[PDB]
């Protein structure tokens, strides 16, 4: 690969340079070549790789919904070429791809060395993350396997947060909401969903006093996001 | 709804 | 290229398409592969591919500026010493703003200009011809700096000339030239004078033009004047 | 100082 002959140290000076000039896709590169060192990430280095994704992630998928839903205006008093079709495949493809890459790292061999709770939990969130990606394009014969995908790494992460971290721990947190909105936006499960935000949000609440001002901080930015979702499901 | 990547930092 | 296979139409299409996506690298990629298809660009074309690498020009920049910010920093006194991989990266985002200037310079010499006879297509590619040697020049530091220099100079001032002569002090085109070769001459030359009296002159004689315009064509010079008139503000 | 591509539209 590409980033074989740069110093893992330097791969993550890069990446974090490359987060101040907003080049994401560069910064995904970086942080793709340093996992492909073999050596396990710390907590700063898995935050790197998770942000560089999302964000390269996050365009394709902005920019996939918007040309399906131009698509979806075509495909209706419509007036009819292949173009549209075309070039939302262009995008899925790309997307899809950028999906492959994230889980390839995670099973090659991200997950296996994670022993901590911590790292497991995350590595096991962005696995049902990315595979919720790509559930959001997915209509072939293995979408429903995509889903089931998606489920069972979001299940096993929730699973350990639960016996191995408080209530509050961000990554916990985290996992929770977006299982939560694994349950309303892809499995057709709203009550599902409500149901953890809530549950996730108040066993939050009771373990708030155990906190330093800074980590409350932290956990209450994304207890909001979770009342937030809840205000607008109910 | 939005997801946890959607939160600032 | 890898849009040769393309239909012109169909790149246009997805051109428009990759806009409304903010999918600019595609938006470029499609608009290069419809220039190479050998047909003089009509003004709405001519208006994505100038968008197009505006867009993706402009990320660079704004990066190439982060990057040059960080390393300038790294080079003071008292500076802890990091490696080489500032410079790198800055170097690497420089190399590809360089490749993609290149490309829409290139895009202009084969064969845009040359088949380009009516006055709004002569400016609009003569004024992204000064345009993309200013960026080229943004970043320039060797042998070769005070010709990229001279080169978006010469193309600004040949596209002022057919301006003056050809279009109305309002027009979109030659108010937005008027504009870019004031900022060249503020940012590029170390003419603030130069700059501050281009802007001043352009800036009256639209006004003084404004009333034979229609509403719609009064909005867009306006909303170009209010530039000028911005950075005539900071300026002074 | 602006230039015409930072107009919007
Ligand atoms: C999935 C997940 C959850 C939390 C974190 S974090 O590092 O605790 N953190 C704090 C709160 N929000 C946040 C947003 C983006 C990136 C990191 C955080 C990491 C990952
Ligand atoms: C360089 C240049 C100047 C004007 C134009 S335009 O087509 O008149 N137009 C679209 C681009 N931006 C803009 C701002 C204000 C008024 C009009 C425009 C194109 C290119």
């Amino acid at each position: 690969g590409a980033m074989g002959s740069m110093e893992r140290a330097s791969l993550i000076q890069k990446a974090k340079l490359a987060e101040q000039a907003e080049r994401y896709e560069d910064m995904a590169a970086f942080m793709k070549g340093a996992v492909e060192k073999g050596e396990e990430l710390s907590n700063e280095e898995r935050n790197l790789l998770s942000v560089a994704y999302k964000n390269v992630v996050g365009g394709q998928r902005a920019a996939w919904r918007v040309l399906s839903s131009i698509e979806q205006k075509s495909n209706e008093g419509s007036e009819e070429g292949p173009e549209v079709r075309e070039y939302r495949e262009k995008v899925e493809t790309e997307l899809q791809g950028v999906c492959d890459t994230v889980l390839g790292l995670l099973d090659s061999h991200l997950i296996k060395e994670a022993g901590d709770a911590e790292s497991r939990v995350f590595y096991l969130k962005m696995k049902g993350d990315y595979y919720r990606y790509l559930a959001e394009v997915a209509t072939g014969d293995d979408k429903k396997r995509i889903i089931d995908s998606a489920r069972s790494a979001y299940q096993e992460a929730m699973d350990i947060s639960k016996k191995e971290m408080p209530p509050t721990n961000p990554i916990r947190l985290g996992l929770a909401l977006n299982f939560s909105v694994f349950h309303y936006e892809i499995a057709n499960s709203p009550e599902e969903a409500i149901s953890l935000a809530k549950t996730t949000f108040d066993e939050a609440m009771a373990d708030l006093h155990t906190l330093s001002e800074d980590s409350y901080k932290d956990s209450t930015l994304i207890m909001q996001l979770l009342r937030d979702n809840l205000t607008l499901w109910t | 709804c939005g997801s946890l990547g959607n939160i600032h930092h």
